[PDB]
């Protein structure tokens, strides 16, 4: 029997996705910009963007996080199932 | 892809979620399940689970999605590292052993509970040295060969 095995490892989360990659890519080039492509460097215009890059940043990996969670969630229900098995 | 005696076994198994027995899954019963298992999702995450499974958008799982939902899931895997992490808990000085005495106090008082006669049982086949010490690596790999 299967004894201690176990199973191998959303419209609104690819919204989330969508929204949270597409600020990560705008701060990252304007993080960029700012601090390598300008004669001199506008520590609060570098601030900002710092604030909004870990803000996008820390989204994805919350809805990553979220994601980890429904799988686990699945598998639980599929772990159950596979006791009739037995 | 499933086999005849999978398909029948699979169907028992939907009776553990079909709680009213009206050939659907919903959220709450699902809901009802997870709890059961002590686990806590919340509205959306039932939500969630019922519509990656729910392939005509009525909002329950009937049986043949959830058929069809298991063949995609019936690979398994060992349980070794995660058995060994779940003793490592009690490894209160992480030196790789559990004291014969420290596995009854465990076993006795959290959880579930073993009866101590229990605790001697699962103690005669874990302390392989008879030292009064269990090397818990080498106690999850000997029930995982
Ligand atoms: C990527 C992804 C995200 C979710 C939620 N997925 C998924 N996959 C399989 C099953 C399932 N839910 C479920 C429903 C009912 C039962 Cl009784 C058992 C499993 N959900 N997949
Ligand atoms: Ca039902
Ligand atoms: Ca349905």
């Amino acid at each position: 029997g299967r004894k201690l095995e176990l199973t191998k490892a959303d419209t609104q989360l690819t919204k989330r996705v969508k929204n949270a990659a597409a600020n990560v890519l705008r701060e990252t080039w304007l993080i960029y910009k700012n601090t390598k492509l300008v004669k001199k460097i506008d520590h609060a215009k570098v601030r900002k963007h710092q604030r909004k890059f870990l803000q996008a940043i820390h989204q994805l990996r919350s809805v990553k996080m979220e994601q980890r969670k429904l799988n686990d969630q699945a598998n639980t229900l599929v772990d159950l199932a596979k006791t009739q098995l037995e | 892809q499933l086999t005849e005696e999978q398909i029948a076994e699979f169907k028992e198994a939907f009776s553990l979620f079909d709680k009213d027995g009206d050939g659907t899954i919903t959220t709450k019963e699902l809901g009802t399940v997870m709890r059961s298992l002590g686990q806590n999702p919340t509205e959306a995450e039932l939500q969630d689970m019922i519509n990656e499974v729910d392939a005509d958008g009525n909002g329950t799982i009937d049986f043949p999605e959830f058929l069809t939902m298991m063949a995609r899931k019936m690979k398994d895997t060992d349980s070794e590292e995660e058995i060994r992490e779940a003793f490592r808990v009690f490894d209160k000085d992480g030196n790789g052993y559990i004291s014969a005495a420290e596995l009854r106090h465990v076993m006795t008082n959290l959880g579930e509970k073993l009866t101590d006669e229990e605790v001697d049982e699962m103690i005669r086949e874990a302390d392989i040295d008879g030292d009064g010490q269990v090397n818990y690596e080498e106690f999850v790999q000997m029930m995982t060969a």
